[PDB]
């Protein structure tokens, strides 16, 4: 059913957010479909480990610590209440095109980058180039004391 | 699959820790602080046997296993104990033997005469059946298995005169048994004990001069009948009548041994030096089934006492306490080394020395053998039916699955492993915690299919060590005396191979009185401790028995692990009586073989019957599951994908050329080894027959739309190749043998590393 | 007897319980069936698991808590718990027949899993379809760059 | 000695106790046997731990908690103080006659008990029966569907 | 030196009966013979465990809960301690006499000792006599009933 | 994704310093590149560590403890998440010629260095030296007296 | 660099420090020798773990307690911090003739040691002769009634 570990933090999270406004009762109650009744969803959250996961979708403000803590405790749910709550991101009109026009200037990075090594190393070697020069100064004169 | 850090113990693993078993669940477990040394060379194992069909019906008694069923009928059948079960044996046994009418009663109805001679000629024949019939109404009892063992009884007596039809049979199963004694299996066996001497006397009536007095005189009264019965069923109360409490044989030679291991024992309650010199105290005392035992009992009582006279009447109890055991039973003593025979250990070793993963795993040998059975009705609503084993389709499967058998053995999972560890593990100490270590046990999640269990609630009990009570108690009942089994055989395993044990006595929180735990010596001959202890003096005293393997070096398993099908085929009229529906599944299965052919996408449907060469869809039959054939294969899944993510997941940190080639070199190295494998399964007898079909349903598709042939020089080949894999799953698939989600993963992974673009690499020339 | 880890934090939830009504004692004593006085049923609690359950189940504002720590020190009490706290849950006259028409439906559903694969994947599809159809242009551009 | 782990919660417990009134520390001082001086029985708690058990049975208002977690740290006493402390529970003249008239009644429990199983599986199927008839029709229902 | 985990709690103890009162610094620099100056005190404190111990039986107040969380890890200065922290009880003038009166009684109870068993039995079996009488009906009639 | 662990403490850590003040909303979109809007650059925490990361160095003052937290359970990030956010050192102008004065001066610590042994020991040698004499005699009359 | 468990602690406990007074900013500034900026002290504290120790010298008030913590996790180091962090302790113009006159006696309390035991055995037997006359007639009282 539900962890105690889980339950112990979840019971008490939800429950303050019921009693902070009653348009979550409704909400939830439309999401989950269960009766509107807070002490019935009360119930189902103790039943079904995927349901108590829903109702912390519902509520973020205050929930979002226990349900982390739900998805620890829990990885079998992780999969399948991903699913069950997902919302299409708005996709801005321009975007598409937009991106097509970096075509050519990705694959000029990507020549770049297979010659100095991953990515990571080229990122360092444009900081080194567009460093200030006393720098290397700096570094030939330790190099004349006999450091290295 | 089973991971564990070996540097909390605690918390990963509590089930196979031993603070658990005496009763700590709190972190704290006492250091090697005082201690006594000891050896323990010898130990109680169960007989290698599992259960087996053993029919009551007919007229014989044998003592042993109509015990066995005792076992079962009240243990695992929800009931208290085998104890209070044999104590209601007895009463019902006074009842009947005692009791003078009972007896000639249902010798007026065999012999059909009340007052007068029987000649001989004129013996009719009554069915075993019809005496039980009547003999629930006279002597009446809640437990059925009371009439079936004196039912069979008057049928030994009678058998040789023929008063009785032969022709009628019966059947239940005998239970499993646990490797190692609980605490009440030892209570049991020693009731067990009474009970087989019980029914040696019944058994052993001959009744052969009630057969030489009917012959010559040519008849007898029932009057001699329900005599020569009434002789023999109280020659058996008299041998149940004066045992002692098991419960209380046990519970004290179970505490006089406890105190004279134990170092601390007060001098105030001293085992005497009689008893100490007691004949078999000795052997008794250096017996180590016994001890874990010990610490059960503690851990459940919490106390112990001394009833019995702690001299006179104590030097009398064990001499008839070893009589019980040491006599034949399920568990019969044996050296400790051969007992853990089957276990065996590889790890992956750091340069220095030290552990980084380490693998403890039970050999097996594959069953390759399957049956197939159809379910009878006797009547409508009710619930005798009898099944009809079915051949040529069971000599399909076992034909099939035999090609199966050889290229799976453990062994070859685990040399496969260490050999993942070589390859991803940095140049580098391992300081940063203990090396985990993985124990492959397929013998838990086989437990879990033939019981039908989520999977995760048997490793999630090893974990935390308490069980699910969401479960219903036919379950727990077989969960923990399962978990019971491998703390066990932990320890069995742990001892053989470090011989220097040393036994305190813990009494840090004061939990109970008496208390006992070992502490291992092991020399480790190494600079820094997995786990944690202060590895002083060139050896470790680890409490704990994990820890203890941990410092062990390889072993290699002298001894396959034996699995054994249930068999049908031997008694086929035999009505059932055992739920069979628990140890059935169901078989049917359906899927399409999808290609693309010159821009097209045809798609080869194909069923299970026409695989298996019948013609028709029969509904009724169930395959007889393949457990231990399950048990491996999902663990060889799991090892399969745990490796291929645990190298995938370096392969993007490696930040090495000379490493990070070496990781794809053993991807593609293992997955073309993984397909060339599957690819083999295709050959057998349902891989042939899949593949015949599926070329056929493709071909007779494409008949409307003529289009050009192939060179096959390779094609026949590259297609070949595929359509092949295809019926590696397929026959998987179908058998329970690979759940369809993990069939899917397992494309996804030889889908990607594009195995198939490579096997063909190796049939051509450039 | 009662262990005592369970009783450090047990005890009092329930005297608090007590302190802030009496309507409660009275109702407990009828349940468990135990002398009206609150000193008697506190000495009940500390001796049997089994008690100590049925008293947190007649109070579960305050009590919830305890409760189901209770449940793991205690694996015997609970079992034999679920069983004296009962309560049949009232039925909608129209339910089971209102559950008959969904015969022809569920089959549908059914049909259309195993075809796809488990339910989690079918949840997945029915999304993928319903997805905007930018994100297949998307999808499609980014393998246009080379990517996959 | 007195183990620290609760003498470190005992001592201020008693000590409370004393300073909230002054007549348990007349009363403490008789039951004990020890100078009625309150620096005195406080210096005998931390001598034997028997000795303070003994006080917080004098006192288990705020006292309830230190002593079961003496009670932990030592099962030895626990025996001992058992029986030290003990209190003849006053019986009712009624009872044992009252109890002489279930002897007819407990014994057709246990012919019913026997027949069906456990305890516990009589008291289910005895909810099962009382249960109301709808569940039997919504459990063939879902059969009807091929549910199992 | 003093372990950290001793420190951590010892030295703001101690630093805050400092600033409660000065009456105590001047005592604990004569019995511990350290400069008078609290900054001295504290330096003593951390630098030897068997000093940081003596600090603690001057102050008892605040301070006894560190001292025991000293004892704990440190079991080598325990015996020390103990030895160096010690006062003469003072001895009533009456009292060896007049325990010189009940050596004919003890020697009583050990002859009824011996005979039962251990002492434990005979506080036991002491109070089973004292027991009301209907206890004994009572226990007899479950035996009537069959009861064991 | 973001490892729960760390994203329990992480995602109020922010949104705490978003409801602080708006200034800093508009700057980490900026640097991290995402749309200007709270709830934005929040669903893009979630998703990726390294983004989690460059938002916890715009705030340093609430932020800086889960940081390390996001660092301890991700040591993937590590490298990249230092490269990406780095920051030119502004160097004195005086500082390289500065230093060429030392090079005569280094050399002779190095001197005397290797003579000593390692530079922990020199350091502790020159202090013995600088100590006061009277040392020196108490050292040598504590072996007046025998001692060693 | 420094590990986070330490760092955790470290890194507040020395803000709230400089936030305190700026007057110790500008004296670890001088002491660990860093730029004075207080940004810059704790960019240096999170570099290095033997310069946060020299931090935490600086101030003992707050920062007592990390410091320990850091010697914990850190015993690397402890030898080499011990050494940076050093101050010769004022000597008394008295003391190491004063301690000349006790030659003759430490002498003596050595032959009394050695006959008796250790150091500790002296301490008890000492007080045992101490002890007052009344004990020595208890204990052979206790004797006289057959007690040992």
């Amino acid at each position: 059913m539900l962890l105690p570990v889980v339950a112990r933090a979840a019971v008490p999270a939800i429950e303050s957010a019921i009693a902070a406004t009653p348009g979550l009762v409704s909400r939830i109650a439309a999401a989950i479909g269960s009766k509107v009744s807070p002490s019935a969803i009360l119930a189902a959250v103790k039943s079904n480990p995927v349901v108590a996961g829903l109702t912390l979708a519902q509520i973020g403000s205050t929930g979002y610590d226990a349900y982390q803590q739900l998805l620890e405790n829990h990885p079998e749910v992780a999969e399948m209440l991903k699913d069950l709550s997902f919302k299409a991101d708005e996709i801005q009109p321009d975007f598409i095109g937009n991106l097509g026009q970096y075509r050519e200037e990705l694959e000029l990075v990507e020549d770049a980058a297979r010659f100095v090594g991953g990515m990571s190393n080229l990122i360092r070697l444009r900081q080194a180039l567009e460093l200030d020069i006393k720098y290397y100064g700096l570094k030939m004169q330790l190099n004349d004391m006999g450091y290295r | 699959m089973f991971n564990l850090k070996v540097k909390d113990l605690n918390g990963s693993a509590r089930g196979l820790t031993q603070a658990f078993a005496i009763g700590e669940l709190k972190n704290q477990l006492s250091v090697g602080a005082l201690q006594l040394p000891l050896q323990f060379t010898r130990t109680f194992s169960a007989s290698m046997t599992s259960e087996l069909l053993w029919e009551v019906g007919k007229g014989n008694i044998d003592p042993v296993m109509y015990a066995r069923l005792f076992f079962q009928y009240a243990q695992a059948g929800g009931a208290l104990s085998v104890d209070e079960l044999v104590n209601q044996f007895t009463e019902y046994h006074q009842s009947t033997a005692c009791n003078p009418e009972i007896w000639r009663k249902l010798t007026a109805y065999i012999t059909g005469s009340s007052n007068r001679a029987i000649k001989a000629d004129a013996v009719g024949k009554v069915p075993p059946t019809a005496i039980l019939e009547q003999l629930r109404t006279l002597a009446p009892s809640e437990h059925e298995l009371f009439h079936h063992i004196t039912t069979d009884f008057v049928c030994h007596v009678l058998s040789p005169l023929g008063f009785i039809l032969p022709d009628a049979a019966y059947v239940y199963r005998v239970g499993r048994t646990a490797t190692y004694p609980n605490f009440y299996a030892l209570v049991d066996c020693v009731r067990a004990s009474d009970l087989r001497r019980m029914l040696t006397a019944l058994s052993s009536v001959d009744s052969k001069m009630l057969q030489a007095t009917f012959k010559a005189k040519g008849a007898l009264a029932p009057a001699l009948i329900s005599q020569h019965l009434a002789n023999a069923a109280t020659t058996a109360f008299e041998r149940s009548r004066g045992n002692f409490d098991a419960n209380a044989v046990v519970s004290s030679v179970l505490t006089i041994l406890g105190r004279l291991w134990s170092p601390s024992t007060p001098k105030e309650l001293d085992p005497s030096a009689r008893l100490r010199n007691t004949n078999g105290i000795d052997q008794l005392r250096s017996n180590l089934a016994l001890f874990i035992a010990y610490q059960d009992m503690v851990k459940q009582r919490g106390r112990a006492e001394v009833i019995f006279s702690d001299e006179e009447l104590s030097s009398t109890i064990i001499p008839w306490f070893i009589e019980a055991m040491s006599e034949v039973s399920p568990f019969k003593l044996r050296p400790i080394n051969e007992t853990t025979s089957y276990i065996g250990q590889t790890s992956a070793i750091d340069h220095m020395g030290q552990p980084s993963h380490v693998v403890v795993y039970e050999d097996w040998q594959f069953a390759k053998e399957i049956t197939a059975f159809t379910p009878v009705k006797l009547a409508n609503n009710s619930n005798q039916r009898f099944l009809d084993v079915e051949p040529g389709i069971s000599d399909r499967m076992s034909a099939t699955l035999a090609p199966i058998g050889n290229t799976f053995a453990v062994s070859a999972f685990v040399k496969n492993r260490t050999a993942v560890y070589e390859a991803v593990s940095q140049r580098g100490t391992v300081n940063s915690n203990g090396a985990e270590m993985t124990l492959g046990f397929p013998s838990v999640v086989e437990r879990d299919y033939a019981l039908d269990r989520d999977p995760m609630v048997a490793i999630a009990a090893l974990r935390t060590g308490i069980v699910d009570e969401s479960l219903e108690a036919r379950a727990s009942n077989d969960l923990k005396r399962s978990m019971f089994n491998y703390y066990a055989a932990v320890m069995h395993y742990a001892v053989a191979h470090n011989p220097e044990v040393v036994v305190s006595e813990h009494q840090g929180v004061a939990a109970e009185q008496g208390s006992l735990y070992l502490v291992w010596n092991v020399r480790t001959e190494l600079r820094i401790p997995v786990g944690y202890n202060a590895i002083e003096g060139g050896s470790i005293r680890t409490p704990e028995p994990l820890e203890a393997i941990a410092y062990n070096k390889p072993i290699q398993p002298s001894e396959v692990l034996q699995a054994k099908v249930l068999d049908l085929a031997n008694h086929t009229t035999s009505i059932h009586i055992w739920p069979w529906h628990e140890a059935s599944t169901e078989f049917a299965y359906e899927d399409a073989y999808s290609v693309t052919i010159r821009n097209k996408r045809y798609t080869a449907e194909v069923k299970e019957f026409e695989l298996l060469g019948l013609g028709q869809r029969r509904e009724r039959v169930r395959i007889l599951k393949p457990t231990v054939a399950h048990a491996i294969i999902q663990m060889w899944y799991s090892w399969f994908v745990e490796d291929d993510r645990t190298l995938a997941a370096a392969r993007r940190t490696s930040r090495d050329d000379a490493e990070k080639l070496a990781i794809d070199g053993r991807r593609m190295q293992n997955a073309v080894t993984l397909l060339r494998k599957i690819e083999m399964i295709g050959t057998t007898g349902i891989g042939a027959s899949a593949v015949h079909l599926a070329q056929s349903r493709i071909v007779d598709q494409m008949a409307g739309r003529g289009l050009i042939d192939d060179s096959s020089d390779l094609h026949v080949g590259i297609n070949r190749h595929r359509i092949r894999i295809w019926a590696g799953l397929a026959v998987l698939q179908m058998m329970g043998l690979l759940s369809r989600s993990e069939a899917e993963a397992l494309t996804k992974v030889l889908g990607d590393s594009n195995a198939l673009g490579m096997v063909v690499a190796t049939t051509d020339i450039d």
